[PDB]
């Protein structure tokens, strides 16, 4: 009984970490129709319905999401994917060119004086030997001077050409599925309070995550998830100060954009089976495009939000809001994308308040761009055509981006700016609850038995 | 192999609120539908119903005898629920059990429970 | 009806029990093993790493003269160096985790007995036929 | 709703003897009925699961038959443990009706 | 300890021993068989042909009735024809590599009567369990 | 140096007699030794390993037992060829040492 010999065990429910590629899986209800889209194409493996969750008990794991994988992964996936679909469209080569430009007086307001340009040029036709005289209008941040006489040159000339972007293509995102391959689990933590590393109890297994939907946006976050709880506070370090804090909110907040103007279109031709797309006319007054948020609702937020915050730097402290620092056109402002457009909203109007220890609207005013450079590259670069008629979308802000600003001694006062920049933060956001592992089912024992001859 | 368990206070009074709480353990199965019911053994009769619940949803199906004051609540935290009771009187003598179902592959154990005395007087 | 549910069993989930009753649950998990331009290509590469995979634990298991059962004995005899305590303990409070971070360094030798062991079998069976 | 007759609703059946419980219900029920069975000092428990067919693990000393709203249970000998009360519930439409409780006394 | 170096028995370098001491080191041999934009192609259909190999061979020597065993006698008779010498030479003197090339005329002969041989043997015993 | 004693120096007894000899360090020195015999006209072999590890093809009367700075070699039954020398040999760092040496005798 004593003495015992080994034995050896099969299919043991073990496991260890590691990292290896995921793919879709797409709902079939995108498969129908909708064939022209940046996304969503059609690779994607349908989806299956009534999705199971296994419980397990007695179990405790560590997450660290700060040194997590599967998030430049996909920041890689979605780059690659845009460029390939971007690939065949017409080029933009011949219009680098000397133009003639003027102002543009049809009963404007005092605040959009010399916001529109009104420009004319030489163009060649598609028989070599002819050329032509052709004209359009410009905003002020597209166009550049050079030295009486006026003339003007595009701003991206000297640097690089870069494609026009195909007329029939659509930029809504929609919900996406990840999903891994036989041989491996994904592990969700189910704590309602776990505040994104160390220990969790709860756990449980899937096979795919639940609905994802790419957005690109900056000093905000919008369509996001909302927490149950309270409004929950996220960093690797909160003492130290060069490193961005994360804040998600408990229930939505309402918001309303909005170009009252309106256009129309036409159609050039540059050579053979080469279109060009130009702005049209103008039919009446024009006004400044702009966005709404309600007063009361911002008020109770901020105040929930500050008084959560003030449990880590005690209480007798005073709190200030300010804008942004300055610098470059892209951090400073919010940007973002509704209808196949992308504005710039100055939001001076809303981090301006301060709290010491113990229906109306607010409104706002943003602009219009037509060349884009997104995720901070050089030497590509986009023309968005323009679209007819008004344009209105309505949407939901959950979560925000703070950056505190450095201190000297104690103050007793503390300020934070908005930040962020970098595109990873946001994916960051969603995937903080997903883990992935290994499977192991070897396995070796003791026994009293010993093998028959 | 689960074992359930129930408590409660002595003999209330008429005109008070009573309220009762059981706690059940999932045991070996990893995962499922546990369903609940709430039973009590007056004296003289048999068995009399007081309505059940499922295990995964707060929605509580009730009894026709005495809807108005029933009031039956799941606690996802400890795996537990509760149910009180409004207005009560002398009329609620008897001895309370708190019992649970499985589905496990045509089989339908039960752990009916143990029993209570959850007499009513002044 | 109105009542029953269902209760099935599912994939890894004992994990939190005796070292002795999780071997009760095994089958199941061996019966999920080989489940079956840039945004399509590492599929391939997925279904070929999983093939591998299966293969080689197939060939591993061959290789020491237990294939086709899931409880296979041997004769290589356990000695007190690797590893202490008696069997109540172990079959009683343990989990696979932590038997597993237990045994972590002495496990090539562990495998390397058993070929060589069997090696010994087979040749003396054959002789042992052969006699006569 | 439903309601049910037990038979006989109260013997005293001496031991060590062949007894037999019948019970009948209503309207028809298609085939959709259980047995209890228990005493005081514990809490109810399952005899026999569906009524038509037989209870994972019960003894074979009782065995059951029947259909709509007729059934019968048939126990070959009367245990010492056996004298206690049976109810027969029906598993169908809300609401939910039990038996009445025939309690087998000892004469 | 110190004085102690490290001796290991690794791949064909006994592959000029002769006839008995080679097969004592089979094991380790069958064990490294399945180790483990234009470039990706290829070594991806490197390793899909490795693989099918490895396939092959296995259903091939699953046929004749002898899996999961590196060893395995059967009913076939050797006929003097084929290369008469005696058993003394062959298992003393001659080496695996020039055996090979002395009997490289007569595999296709010899599979067949493998084949048939379990084929009819099966069928036999089918009826001799069947009447039981 | 790692002085090593053995005990006792020599001895005489019968056969079959049980016998023990110990072999004791300077200081602590772990489990890294061995133990070999040996008689006059022929090589020294070495007898057990690691005072733990029975050396394939020796009786099994022998045992070896011990740690540290004690060790210990047991013999159940004494035989005719058991009379004869021991060593004791410590596989330690740098130089390498070797007992005094234990003589067995007839009486
Ligand atoms: C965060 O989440 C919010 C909430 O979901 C989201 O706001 C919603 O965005 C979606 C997607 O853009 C909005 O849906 C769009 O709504 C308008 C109008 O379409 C609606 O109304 C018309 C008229 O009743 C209906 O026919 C139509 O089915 C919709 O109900 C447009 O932006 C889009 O509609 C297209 O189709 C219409 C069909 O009539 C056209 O009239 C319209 O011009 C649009 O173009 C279509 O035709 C073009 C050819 O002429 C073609 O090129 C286009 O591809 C397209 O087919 C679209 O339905 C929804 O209304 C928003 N909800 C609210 C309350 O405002 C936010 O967008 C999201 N955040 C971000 C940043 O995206
Ligand atoms: C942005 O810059 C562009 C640069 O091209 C300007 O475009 C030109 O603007 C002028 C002035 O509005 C346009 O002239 C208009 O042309 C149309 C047809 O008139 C033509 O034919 C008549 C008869 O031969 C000529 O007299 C006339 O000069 C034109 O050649 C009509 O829209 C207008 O005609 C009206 O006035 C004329 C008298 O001037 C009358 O004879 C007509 O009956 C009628 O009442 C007007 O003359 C010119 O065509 C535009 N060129 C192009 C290529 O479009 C934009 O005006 C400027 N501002 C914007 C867009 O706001
Ligand atoms: C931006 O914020 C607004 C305000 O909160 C938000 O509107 C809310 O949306 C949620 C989520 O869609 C709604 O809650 C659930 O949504 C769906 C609706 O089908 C269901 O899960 C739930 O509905 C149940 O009841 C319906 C009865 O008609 C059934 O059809 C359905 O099957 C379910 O049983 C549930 O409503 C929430 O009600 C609205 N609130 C409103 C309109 O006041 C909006 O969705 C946010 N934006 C985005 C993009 O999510
Ligand atoms: C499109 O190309 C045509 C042809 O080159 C341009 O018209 C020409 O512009 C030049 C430069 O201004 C003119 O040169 C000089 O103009 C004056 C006229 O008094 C005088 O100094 C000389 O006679 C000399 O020609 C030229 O006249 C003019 N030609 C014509 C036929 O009008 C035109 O400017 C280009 N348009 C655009 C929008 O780039
Ligand atoms: C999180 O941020 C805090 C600061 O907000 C970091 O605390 C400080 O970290 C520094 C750098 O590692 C430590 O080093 C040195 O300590 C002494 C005393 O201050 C002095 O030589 C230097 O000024 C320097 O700071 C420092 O001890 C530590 N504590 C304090 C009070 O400054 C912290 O390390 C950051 N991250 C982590 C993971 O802890
Ligand atoms: C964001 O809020 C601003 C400020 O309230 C809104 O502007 C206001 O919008 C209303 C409703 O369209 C305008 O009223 C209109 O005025 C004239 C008559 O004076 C006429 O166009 C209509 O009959 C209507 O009454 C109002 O003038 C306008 N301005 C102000 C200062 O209130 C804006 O519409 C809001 N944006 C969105 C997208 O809701
Ligand atoms: C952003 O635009 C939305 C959509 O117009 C605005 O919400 C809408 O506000 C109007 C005016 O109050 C609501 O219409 C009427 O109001 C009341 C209920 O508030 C009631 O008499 C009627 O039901 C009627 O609809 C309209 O319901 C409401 N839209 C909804 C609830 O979907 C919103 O106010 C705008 N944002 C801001 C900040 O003003
Ligand atoms: C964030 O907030 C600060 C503080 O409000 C903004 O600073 C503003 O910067 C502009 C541009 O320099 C200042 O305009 C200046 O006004 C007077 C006119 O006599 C004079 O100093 C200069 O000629 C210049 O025009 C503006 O006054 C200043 N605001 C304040 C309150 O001092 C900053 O621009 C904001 N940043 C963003 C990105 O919105
Ligand atoms: C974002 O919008 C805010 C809205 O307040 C802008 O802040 C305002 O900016 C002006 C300068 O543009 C500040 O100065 C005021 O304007 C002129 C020149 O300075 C003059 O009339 C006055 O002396 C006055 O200072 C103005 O104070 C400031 N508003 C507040 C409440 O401080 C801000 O400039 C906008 N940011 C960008 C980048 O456009
Ligand atoms: C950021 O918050 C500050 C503090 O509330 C705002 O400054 C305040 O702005 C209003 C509107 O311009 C000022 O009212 C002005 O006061 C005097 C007369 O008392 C005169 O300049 C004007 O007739 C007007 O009524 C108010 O005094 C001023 N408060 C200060 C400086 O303490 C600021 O406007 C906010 N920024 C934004 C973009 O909303
Ligand atoms: C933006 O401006 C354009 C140009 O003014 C607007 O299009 C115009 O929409 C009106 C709507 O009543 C059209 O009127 C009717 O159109 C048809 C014939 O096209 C017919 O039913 C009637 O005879 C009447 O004219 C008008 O034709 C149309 N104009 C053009 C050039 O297409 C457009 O509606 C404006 N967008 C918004 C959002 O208001
Ligand atoms: C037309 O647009 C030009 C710029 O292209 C305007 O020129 C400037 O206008 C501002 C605002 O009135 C003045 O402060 C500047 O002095 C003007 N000159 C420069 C060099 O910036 C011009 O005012 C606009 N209007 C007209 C009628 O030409
Ligand atoms: C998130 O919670 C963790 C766990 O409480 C916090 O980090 C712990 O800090 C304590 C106190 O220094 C250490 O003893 C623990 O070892 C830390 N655990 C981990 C997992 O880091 C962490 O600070 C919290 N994060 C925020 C932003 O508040
Ligand atoms: C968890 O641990 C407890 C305490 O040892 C044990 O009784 C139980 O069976 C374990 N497993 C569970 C609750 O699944
Ligand atoms: C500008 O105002 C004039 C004078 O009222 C009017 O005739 C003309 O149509 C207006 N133009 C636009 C584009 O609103
Ligand atoms: C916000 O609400 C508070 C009370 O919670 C009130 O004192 C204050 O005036 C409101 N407005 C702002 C801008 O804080
Ligand atoms: C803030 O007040 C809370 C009230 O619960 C107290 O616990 C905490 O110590 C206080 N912190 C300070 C004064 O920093
Ligand atoms: C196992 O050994 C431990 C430690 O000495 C002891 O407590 C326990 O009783 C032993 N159990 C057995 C022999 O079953
Ligand atoms: C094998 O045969 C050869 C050739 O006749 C002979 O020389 C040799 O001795 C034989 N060996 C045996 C019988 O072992």
């Amino acid at each position: 009984a004593e003495n015992l010999w080994v034995t050896v065990y099969y299919g043991v429910p073990v496991w260890k970490d590691a990292e290896t590629t995921l793919f879709c899986a797409s709902d079939a209800k995108a498969y129908e129709t909708e064939k022209h889209n940046v996304w969503a194409t059609h690779a994607c493996v349908p989806t299956d319905p009534n999705p199971q969750e296994i419980h397990l008990e007695n179990v405790t794991e560590e997450f660290n999401m700060w040194k997590n994988n599967m998030v430049e992964q996909m920041h890689t996936d979605i780059i690659s994917l845009w460029d390939q679909s971007l690939k065949p469209c017409v080029k933009l080569t011949p219009l680098c060119v000397t133009l003639q430009c003027t102002n543009v007086t049809n009963n404007i307001t005092d605040d959009m004086r010399g916001e529109l340009k009104n420009c004319s040029f030489n163009m060649t036709t598609e028989l070599r030997d002819k050329k032509q005289k052709v004209y359009s209008l410009f905003y002020r941040l597209d166009v550049v001077q050079i030295n009486s006489n006026k003339e003007y040159r595009l701003i991206n000339c000297n640097t690089s050409a870069c494609t026009q972007a195909c007329p029939k293509v659509s930029f809504e995102p929609i919900p996406i599925h990840y999903c891994a391959p036989a041989g491996f689990a994904i592990l969700k933590c189910k704590d309602k309070k776990f505040n994104g590393t160390g220990p969790c109890p709860s756990v449980s297994t899937v096979q795919c995550t639940h609905g994802i939907k790419p957005v690109v946006s900056t000093q905000l976050l919008l369509n996001g998830s909302l927490a149950e709880e309270e409004v929950m506070i996220r960093s690797e370090n909160i003492t130290n100060n060069a490193k961005n804090i994360l804040v998600q909110f408990n229930t939505p907040v309402q918001i309303n954009c909005t170009r009252p103007n309106n256009n129309t279109r036409k159609s050039i031709r540059i050579g053979p089976g080469q279109a060009f797309y130009a702005t049209g006319d103008i039919i009446g007054d024009i006004r400044q495009a702009h966005c709404n948020v309600s007063k009361a609702t911002w008020n109770e937020t901020l105040g929930k939000v500050v008084k959560q915050l003030r449990k880590h730097f005690g209480n007798n402290t005073i709190i200030r809001f300010a804008n942004s620092s300055g610098g470059d056109l892209e951090v400073t402002t919010h940007s973002f994308n509704c209808g196949g457009e992308f504005f710039y909203c100055n939001t001076s109007g809303l981090f301006n308040s301060t709290w010491i220890s113990n229906n109306d609207s607010i409104t706002l005013p943003c602009r219009i761009k037509q060349i884009i450079n997104m995720w901070q590259r050089i030497g590509q670069c986009m023309y968005a055509p323009p679209i007819q008629g008004v344009i209105r979308c309505v949407s939901n802000i959950t979560g925000l981006i703070l950056t505190r600003d450095g201190g000297s001694t104690n103050s007793t006062t503390e300020t934070f700016r908005p930040g962020g920049g970098d595109m990873r933060d946001n994916w960051r956001s969603e995937l903080y609850k997903y883990k992935v592992v290994k499977i192991e089912p070897l396995g070796v024992a003791p026994t009293r038995c010993k093998r028959r001859v | 192999q689960v074992q359930v368990q129930e408590s409660g206070p002595g003999i209330v009074k008429p005109s008070e609120t009573l309220s009762l709480t059981c706690a059940a353990s999932r045991g070996p199965f990893s995962g499922g539908h546990f369903y609940w019911n709430w039973f009590r053994q007056p004296p003289g009769k048999g068995l009399e119903w007081i309505g059940g619940i499922y295990s995964d949803g707060d929605a509580a199906d009730y009894n026709p005898s005495l809807e108005s004051r029933v009031a039956i609540s799941r606690d996802r935290s400890a795996n537990r629920f509760s149910l009180k009771l409004i207005s009560v009187t002398t009329t609620d003598t008897a001895v309370y059990y708190c019992s649970s179902t499985y589905s496990w592959n045509n089989v339908w154990f039960d752990q009916w429970g143990q029993g209570v005395l959850v007499t009513v007087s002044s | 009806a109105v009542g029953i549910g269902a209760v099935f069993l599912g994939f890894l989930g004992a994990a939190g029990s005796t070292m002795g009753a999780a071997s009760m649950t095994l089958t199941v998990q061996a019966r999920n093993l080989l489940s079956g331009t840039v945004w399509g290509i590492k599929q391939l590469q997925a279904r070929v790493l999983a093939v591998e995979r299966y293969l080689r634990d197939q060939q591993l298991l061959g290789i020491w003269g237990c294939s086709g059962k899931l409880i296979c004995c041997t004769n290589v005899p356990w000695n007190s160096s690797w590893s202490n305590r008696n069997l109540s303990e172990i079959w009683d409070n343990m989990t696979w985790l932590q038997w597993d971070k237990e045994i972590s360094n002495y496990t090539q030798i562990i495998y390397g007995l058993l070929e060589e062991s069997q090696n010994q079998q087979e040749k003396n069976e054959q002789d042992l036929l052969a006699l006569d | 709703d439903i309601q049910l007759t037990q038979s006989p609703s109260s013997l005293s059946a001496s031991v060590g003897d062949r007894v037999t419980i019948t019970c009948r219900a209503s309207q028809d029920i298609n085939t959709d009925l259980s047995w209890y069975y228990q005493k005081s000092g514990e809490a109810p428990k399952l005899l026999i699961y569906r009524a038509s067919n037989l209870q994972g693990g019960a003894p074979s000393r009782f065995s059951g038959t029947g259909s709509g709203t007729e059934f019968t249970l048939t126990i070959s000998s009367l245990q010492p443990e056996d004298f206690i009360t049976y109810y027969c519930q029906q598993r169908y439409s809300f609401p939910i009706t039990f038996g009445a409780g025939t309690k087998v006394d000892i004469k």
